[PDB]
Parts: C-alpha cells; structure tokens; sequence
C-alpha cells in the first residue's frame, strides 16, 4: 500500500480520492492518504469550501514515483509533485503515520467498484490525452476543453480525446454513404479499433477516463466523449461479441457509481434512449438496462 | 440555417441557390392481391430540383427499376435523392455550382449533408415555406416525360417559360408556387382554368400557355378564387 502526503491543508477543501470523499477544515492537522492500493490508476480531487467553482484534481499511479500535495498560496490550489528522494519521503510518512495524521483509503474488502470503474485505464495513455510530459502525474479540471471542443482555447490546457463525429470523411466511405451512416461498423472497427486504438481495451481505457474525469470533474467535454464513444458502438450492427458483454459490464458499473443527484447533468436522454432501445445493440446491454431503467426510468 | 418568410428575398439574390423536393421520387399504387393482401407497385418518379432566380429545373426521371429488389425504400429514396443531387453538383463547373441547397423536407437534411460532405461550403438548408413542388407532376409535359421513361434520365426545363423577359424571379416565383398551389388543391379546375381559352396555347417550347400581361393577371385572379372556393368547401366556410 502507498501514501500521498500532505505538507498542510491552509484552506477549506473538500477532497475525492477515487470514489471516495471527505471535508478538511482550514488549517486542520491533515497530512495526507495512506494504504491506496497498488496496482491501479487513481485520481485525488479538490473543491475549495470557500469557492466551489473549479473542481481540479490529478491522475497518478503509485507505482510511478512518490507523489505528495503541498497547496501554493500564489496559484490558490493544491499541487502534486513528486520526491525524488526517497529516504526523505519515507520518512516524512512515517512520521505523520506514527502521528495518525493521514486518513486510510476506505476500502472494503468485498468491494471492486473502483477496479470495475477503471479495468482498462493506463496512466500512459492518460498522459496522451493530458500533455504535460514534465510530470507523472496528470492534472484535470472542471474547465478544460477538448481538442474537439476547440475546433468548433489554449492547446496546452485540452483533452486530447480521440475526435469522433458521425458527419465528417473519417467517418463515412465515398460511395457507402447511407450504408456507413446508418451502420457505423466501419467507423468503429476499421477506423476506430483497427485504425486509432489498436484493440478494444484502448478504446474501452479511454471511454472510461472520459466518464470519470466528467462524474469527479462535471467536465462537460468528458461527457461528449463518453456518450459519443457509447453510441458509436451502440450504433454499429458488427461488433466483437467480447466487446459488447465488457460494455455491458463497464456501462453498468458506471451508471451504479453515478451519484443520484447528478444524473440530470450527467446521463443524456437523447443517447441513452436511443442506445437502449432503438440502436443495432439495444437488447446486447441487458445488465445496463435493467440498472437504467430500476434507478433512472424518468430519463427514458 | 432555416429559410423562412423573413428572409424570403434572398432567393432571388445572386448567390446561386437550389430547392431540392423528393416528394416524388418514390411513387406507388396500393392494391389488392389475389390472396386479400395488399402490395404496392412502384411508377416511375422524379426529383425537382429548381434554381428560383433563374427557373432552371434539374429533373432526374427515378425508373422504377432503381427500386427492384431494394428493401426500406421509403428511406433509400431519400439517400438516393442525395446521391442524385451531389452528382449533380458534382457535374456542374464550379462557377455553376450552387452555394446554397435548401430542402423542402426536414428528412433530406442528414442525407444530403452526408453525401456533400466533400462540399463544406455548400450550405445545406431547410425552409419554413409549405412549397407545392409536389404538384410538379401535375404539369402535364413533366408527367408525360417521366411516366414515358424507360431507364433513368436527367431532362431539363425552364419552369418559368419565357416570364422572366417581363418580369422579376420574384414575381415568377409567386406566380409558380400559385399555380402549383391551385393545381395541387383542385387539379382539375386549375387545368380548366390554364385551357378553358382555345385561342391561347402551350408553345412546344414551353410548360404554361401564351398569355399576356393582363390575361396572368386574370389567371392569377382565378387560381386565387380556385384556393379560396377550396377552403371553403373544405372547412365549410
Ligand atoms: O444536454 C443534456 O441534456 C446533457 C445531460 C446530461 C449530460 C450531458 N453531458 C454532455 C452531453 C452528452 C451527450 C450529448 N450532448 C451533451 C448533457
């Protein structure tokens, strides 16, 4: 197990790690986040009490180097950065261990919903879509557009997710017009999977970041990218037979983890109704359905 | 983005424009067959594809053996109307090429864009107006050419016969759509109307018949009184 410390927590904050979340007073004696499991991807997350615009947060894998948070009163946030040392980290944690200053990674034991939630997330192709390549670790935030975003502004501060869009060249063949706009299986499996991704586990990596980064974040762009990625498979009548059980799974884990209360801001009737019930897969998605229409049956 | 009352003097502007109706494109008679079911056959169809400035008509006869063997035809003939126009567009030198296509029905839009993709800066538009272009084959010369038809054929025509030497494209318009208009309320009085007169004739040249300045006058004034008796006797007014 690994640990984020913290020099000191100066303002008011609520913090996320992964699916998790807690409220830290101003000047509190909090020093971090101990016993985060190896062997994942995992993303620690800040909403400032006093100002709750700007959700930001930072993708990292422990296994990558030792990360630690320190807030920079200049640019009023909390920063990750990495020690190089090591002797001085370890020591730093175990002092605030002996102290109990740091909160334990609340996992319980029977509970695989952040493995469920994050099965083809790598923090490489992480860093792909959030280039910064100075660092390990990936800073996100609520505002930051999408390179797709962009073309319809700061190229340094976007999402590089792969662009998708039903009406351009990419996606439909000169003289298989109505064909590849009604079946979007070239789309998906040549271009897209064969083309782009190289396999399905890519492409489910990135349909997952993009659902996470727009739940802890409300990124609007995220959530284009997630439905858009979604649909593409949904809308295609020849997909991989694996590929639709593991969307089943991946879909139901995360309409399950969604918080109730965003799910006006985060599911889009117009997708989902079509993906459930009208599209070429809507009867291959039979867990997803019956979760979406148990917990949200107002939105179909 | 859409077409509309407000900005309706821009179809006589100089940016080259088309209206592009598929009512007509896929035609059939319902009947019986021999069992008690019912089963369609398919006539031969047209798109009209019509400049409104210069009355430039694109008529693509639709030969009922595009249909043999296809299935969902009532979808197919939308992105084969698209297919027809883009290799229209496609045929025209640049300077022909319209900057504008305006859709007479909400449906084409996704066909036509999917196939002008190649022409990014071809607006592809809806309207607002409720145009009676499906009334072209009520024009006797048009029905006559596509029910002759025997493979597909591309004829062209001037919708405007020689108005356009007296008068404006606006004006040419609004007596177009009024006459397409009565011919698609009462067929039959309209035509009485348009020949009732043996001494003014069609010229082999030309669509509508010979009539001058002050006859249109009169004609619009009929066609006007058809719509009007029309709407009485349907709304018992
Ligand atoms: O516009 C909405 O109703 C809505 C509702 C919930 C989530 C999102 N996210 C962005 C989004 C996703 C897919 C398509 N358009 C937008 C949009």
């Amino acid at each position: 197990m690994n640990t984020v410390p913290f020099t000191s927590a100066p303002i008011e904050v609520t913090i996320g790690i992964d699916q998790y979340s807690f409220n830290v007073k101003e000047n509190q004696p909090f020093h971090g986040i101990k016993d985060i499991p190896i062997g994942h991807v995992h993303v620690i997350h800040f909403q400032h009490a006093d100002n709750s615009s700007m959700r930001y947060g930072y993708w990292f894998d422990c296994r990558m180097g030792n990360f630690y948070i320190q807030y920079d009163p200049k640019d009023g946030l909390y920063k990750m950065m990495e020690e190089r040392d090591g002797a001085k980290f370890e020591n730093i944690v175990h002092n605030f261990k002996e102290r109990q200053m740091m909160v334990s990674y609340p996992k319980i034991d029977e509970d695989d919903t952040w493995y469920n939630l994050t099965e083809f997330v790598q923090m490489d192709k992480i860093r792909k879509i959030v280039r910064k390549d100075e660092n390990q670790f990936s800073y996100v935030d609520s505002s930051m557009t999408t390179v797709q975003e962009n073309e319809l502004s700061d190229p340094a501060h976007s999402l590089n997710y792969t662009v998708i869009n039903f009406k351009s060249r990419e996606a439909i063949r000169p003289g298989h017009e109505m064909e590849d706009f009604l079946d979007k299986s070239y789309y998906l499996n040549t271009v897209m999977l064969q083309g782009i991704f190289k396999n399905s586990s890519n492409y489910f990596g990135e349909l997952q970041f993009a659902f996470l980064n727009a739940m802890f974040f409300g990124n609007y762009g995220s959530s284009l990218q997630w439905h858009a990625m979604i649909e593409l498979i949904c809308s295609s009548a020849t997909v991989p037979k694996h590929m639709l059980d593991k969307l089943d799974e991946i879909l139901y884990y995360q309409i399950k983890t969604l918080p109730e209360q965003y799910s006006d801001i985060l599911l889009n009737e117009r997708v989902w109704n079509i993906c459930l019930y009208s599209s070429f897969q809507k009867n291959s998605l039979h867990n997803t359905e019956k979760i979406m229409e148990n917990k949200y049956p107002e939105l179909l | 983005g859409a077409m509309n009352s407000s900005n309706y003097a821009e179809l006589f502007n100089n940016d080259i424009k088309l209206f592009v109706d598929d009512t007509n494109v896929y035609r059939v008679t319902v009947h019986k067959t021999f069992e008690g079911n019912v089963a369609t056959k398919a006539i031969n169809g047209c798109i009209f594809t019509l400049n409104p400035k210069t009355g430039h008509l694109f008529l693509k006869i639709i030969h009922t053996s595009v249909w043999a063997g296809q299935k969902r035809l009532s979808q197919l003939a939308k992105w084969k109307t698209a297919e027809e126009v883009s290799a229209l567009v496609r045929s025209l030198p640049k300077e022909e090429q319209p900057k504008q296509i305006i859709v007479t029905r909400k449906a084409m839009l996704d066909p036509l864009e999917v196939h002008m993709l190649d022409f990014p800066n071809i607006a592809i538009r809806p309207t607002e107006l409720r145009l009676p272009f499906s009334a072209a084959m009520s024009i006797d010369k048009l029905s006559d050419v596509v029910m002759k038809a025997t493979e597909p054929q591309m004829v062209l025509f001037n919708i405007y016969d020689d108005w356009l030497d007296r008068i404006s494209s606006y004006t040419a318009f609004s007596r177009l759509t009024l006459l397409l208009r009565a011919l698609k309320t009462n067929e039959e009085s309209a035509k009485m109307i348009l020949l009732s007169d043996p001494t003014i004739t069609i010229k082999s040249y030309h669509l509508w018949p010979s009539f001058t300045d002050e006859q249109w006058i009169t004609i619009e004034s009929q066609m006007r009184d058809l719509i009007l008796t029309e709407y009485g006797r349907k709304y018992n007014v």
